[PDB]
């Protein structure tokens, strides 16, 4: 019943920076295993038997430790290394995995590409009105969205969704959906999607004017 | 090529039972141990247990959180691994993976190295419901790149699969995680393509919802 605690639980590494992930046990283990899991994929064996690198695993990677304290280290951080890492012990049954370490890769600040869409004719025929907004490919993660109907701020009825760091360009994407009744939607004229990001002093905004045609 | 494929996952009512499967190939099944591992959405991996190979009498070992409720078995005929789950609870909602465990050799670098894609199990009393698919076309060629989208709302349970142009369009695609609200799931998917190709070629998102045996296509007409 060995529990494995990893620290840190979340971290950002600059390119080239050295990285160390620690895994501590409630009891001694003869070896420690590590797994790297990237978003939307299955875990992959990374280090086995404490320090042996698995197939396709770069040399900048290494593992060490014994007893109840083990670690995984990346000598020089690379974009390809961004992922969640997990330690594992099979020294005593039942086997167990660590709490995990979500490792993101720091990159050049990127302003979000904001796209707003008015409710489709289809949904409107159904009696519902969902206004959607995409805040694609930005960095850092910290972004704040605000909905403004005819100048006022809207809070309720706003469902947000955030992606994890993308492997293609190391950015983050967010989707914000505002659902309203056909009635409330037609009671107003201007819909805006306001996003505050460290890339700009003033909010990045997109809007559209409900039109009859 | 080693392949592991889970299934049996889907919506299941609290307190009931669900049996998961894992078809395999590319190696002599009986010579290997097999493990089951689960990961609840946004959480850590959890080892559920394993079953041994012939040489070791196909014995089983179990995690403490499931001893008694879950049983692991294997049909050595058809080379299939199984996981029987009884008295299911919400905490059991997760993605389950089968993994080739240790084998009768010293190919250590290969232990716990092969995992299936995983199957999603959802434990809830909420009823199934097909998704309504809505296109997302801009309001007003403003730029060199135009982003399009598809709204998939009010379905249950997960998952759903979104693709663009039968998959011929994988680049520039963004599919945000689903968000649950009042026993209903909603998700969106954006695609970015050059202004040139659209509206000139035709962009379509294909959505499939196995649970409801729903599958629909939605062209993206301008507006
Ligand atoms: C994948 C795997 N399966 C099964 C076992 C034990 O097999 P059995 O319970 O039949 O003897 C081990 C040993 N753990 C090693 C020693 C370790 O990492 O400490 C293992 O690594």
């Amino acid at each position: 019943d060995i529990e494995l605690t990893q620290s840190p639980a979340i971290m950002a590494a600059s390119p080239g920076e050295k990285v160390t992930i620690t895994c501590s046990a409630t009891s001694g283990v003869n070896y420690m295993h590590w797994f790297q899991q990237k978003p939307g994929t299955s875990p992959k064996l990374w280090i086995y038997s404490t320090s042996n690198l698995a197939s396709a695993v770069p040399a900048r990677f290494s593992g060490s430790g014994s007893g109840t304290s083990y670690s995984l280290t990346i000598s020089r951080m690379e974009a390809e290394d961004a992922a969640t890492y997990y330690c594992q012990q099979r020294s005593t049954y039942p086997f167990t995995f660590g709490g995990g370490t979500k490792l993101e890769l720091k990159r050049a600040d990127a302003a979000p590409t904001v796209s707003i869409f008015p409710p489709s004719s289809e949904q409107l025929t159904s009696g519902g009105a969902s206004v959607v907004c995409f805040l694609n490919n930005f960095y850092p993660k910290d972004i704040n969205v605000k909905w403004k109907i005819d100048g006022s701020e809207r809070q309720n009825g706003v469902l947000n969704s955030w992606t994890d760091q993308d492997s293609k360009d190391s950015t983050y994407s967010m989707s914000s959906t505002l659902t309203l009744t056909k009635d409330e939607y037609e009671r107003h004229n201007s819909y805006t999607c306001e996003a505050t990001h460290k890339t700009s002093t003033s909010p990045i905004v997109k809007s559209f004017n409900r039109n009859e045609c | 090529e080693v392949k592991l494929q889970e299934s049996g996952g889907g919506l299941v009512q609290p307190g009931h039972s669900l049996r998961l499967s894992c078809a395999t190939s590319g190696f002599t099944f009986t010579d290997y141990y097999m493990s089951w591992v689960r990961q609840p959405p946004g959480k850590a991996l959890e080892w559920l247990g394993l079953i041994r190979n012939k040489a070791n009498g196909y014995t089983k070992e179990y995690s403490a959180s499931v001893k008694g409720r879950f049983t692991i078995s294997r049909d050595n005929s058809q080379s299939i691994l199984y996981l029987q789950m009884n008295a299911l609870r919400a905490e059991d909602s997760a993605t389950y993976y089968c993994v080739r465990d240790k084998g009768s050799y010293g190919n250590y670098e290969a232990w716990f190295a092969y995992w299936g894609q995983g199957t999603t199990v959802t434990v809830s009393s909420a009823k199934t419901t097909p998704p309504s698919v809505y296109p997302l076309a801009p309001g007003s060629q403003t730029n060199s790149m135009v982003t399009l989208g598809c709204l998939v709302k009010g379905y249950f349970p997960e998952p759903v699969t979104v693709t663009w142009n039968s998959g011929s369009l994988s680049s520039g695609v963004h599919t945000f995680p689903a968000v649950l609200q009042s026993d209903l799931y909603t998700l969106s998917s954006s695609v970015t393509v050059p202004s040139s190709p659209r509206p000139s070629e035709t962009v379509t998102c294909n959505v499939a919802h196995p649970a409801s045996s729903t599958k629909v296509d939605k062209k993206i007409v301008p507006r």
